């Protein structure tokens, strides 16, 4: 349960789509996965079988990011129509729609306590909402450009967001500001508790983030300094994430390659020819041996992990 | 919501058509410039 | 009873998007269900 690395070829090619795919995630409990899109559709697939289950229409513009509740019964999606729509996995119907963002929303995530929703749009603000009634509670300011991704911590108290302002701000419900970037930072991955011993051997909580600077760099929120710099990407990095066991680093970029990294030696071991065009997002199953990558060529592919 | 989505997609095509018209205007400008260059070269050659 | 009608309506329309955060509670608000939660929300207004 540690040697799980994606291997060629694709197990299943979920090509039942018509528009580019932006985000893909795994269900924490059930054996399904969902996928956002550009044509205001969220489609649920069965990654074990490869069969299309259902679609969740109701957005009026391109869906940017999607995230699940801890229990897996609640789904939150953000789109380009300035809305944070809320979905449940009991009857698969829209529960509430939250307005209040001045432009395109690019990120969303359920708080680990399962009561608040974080969001990040182009208007350089971070909004916190209530899952019970859709009423905003707090707003966060300190960015001056497009905010791409926001990712909470494992306790619901630390919130990290990346923007086009060459910064990765951290807020406590600002703890730190990191301004040693050289281009726009795009994606944020949080370090789980199963990697502290591994990184102490190699070198909390820790923050890892890719960017459009052809490299990945990682800091410490307790000190605000870069630990190790991971370089070698041939194009813009779109998505990064930690391995479930906390030993490997999974990332994707526009070079159509999945490079699996490690902080023991900071080098690439195998690049996977995933799609014929750019790769937008990917996810790693916490227990099952499966990797799914969401790409911008209107295809979703699932990789076996051996 | 479906009607609003169809209207919102419809305006993007108008924006793309505007951009295509502008780029075709730039193309015809540079093509007219090189055509005038060729005509001037031909007239100079005939004068020679 | 009026309480039965209110409870049936609330339980049936609990799944619908009837939340308006910028709801202005009227001064009068003619109430037909007693023991309605004061101040009401938009969902309570709809069921009432």
């Amino acid at each position: 349960p540690k040697e799980w690395i994606p291997r060629p070829p694709e197990k299943y090619a979920l090509s039942g789509h018509r528009s580019p795919v932006t985000r893909v995630i795994f269900h924490p409990v059930f054996s399904v996965m969902v996928s956002a899109s550009e044509d205001a559709t969220i489609k649920v697939w069965d990654y074990e079988t490869g069969d299309f289950e259902r679609t969740l229409k109701g957005h009026t513009d391109s869906v940017q990011d999607i995230s699940f509740d801890h229990s897996g019964k609640l789904l939150a999606s953000c789109s380009a129509d300035m809305t944070i729509k809320l979905w449940d996995f009991q009857g698969f119907e829209c529960i509430r729609t939250m307005h209040g963002h001045d432009h395109n929303v690019s990120s969303v995530a359920i708080m680990p306590n399962g009561d608040h929703i974080v969001s990040a749009s182009r208007d350089k603000t971070i909004k916190m909402w209530e899952v019970q009634t859709g009423y905003c509670v707090k707003t966060f300011t300190g960015h001056r450009e497009w905010v791409r991704m926001v990712r909470p911590n494992q306790d619901g108290t630390l919130i990290a967001s990346c923007s086009n302002d060459q910064t990765v701000r951290v807020w406590v419900v600002c703890k730190a500001e990191l301004r040693e970037h050289e281009h726009v930072v795009e994606c944020i991955s949080w370090a789980p508790e199963s990697s502290y011993s591994s990184i102490s051997e190699a070198t909390g909580p820790f923050l890892l983030s890719g960017s459009r600077d052809k490299t990945i760099k990682m800091w410490d929120v307790s000190t605000g300094m870069c630990l190790m710099t991971l370089v070698g990407h041939d194009n813009w990095v779109r998505g990064v994430l930690f391995h479930s066991g906390g030993k490997f680093i999974l990332s994707c970029a526009d070079d159509k390659t999945l490079r699996v990294w490690d902080y023991k030696n900071k080098r690439c071991m195998k690049t996977l020819n995933a799609h014929e065009h750019f790769v937008t997002s990917l996810d790693f199953h916490k227990t099952a041996p499966y990797v799914v990558t969401g790409s911008v060529d209107q295809t979703v592919k699932v990789w076996e992990c051996r | 919501e479906e009607q609003q989505m169809h209207l919102n997609v419809g305006l993007r095509k108008i924006k793309e058509t505007v951009d295509q018209v502008e780029e075709l205007r730039r193309d015809l400008r540079i093509k007219s410039q090189e055509l005038e260059v060729k005509n001037a070269a031909a007239n100079d050659k005939l004068k020679k | 009873s009026t309480e039965a009608l209110y409870q049936v309506g609330k339980e049936f329309t609990s799944k619908m998007d009837l939340e308006k955060p910028n709801y202005i509670v009227p001064d009068y608000m003619p109430v037909v269900y007693d023991k309605l939660p004061q101040p009401p929300s938009h969902r309570e207004a709809i069921v009432n």
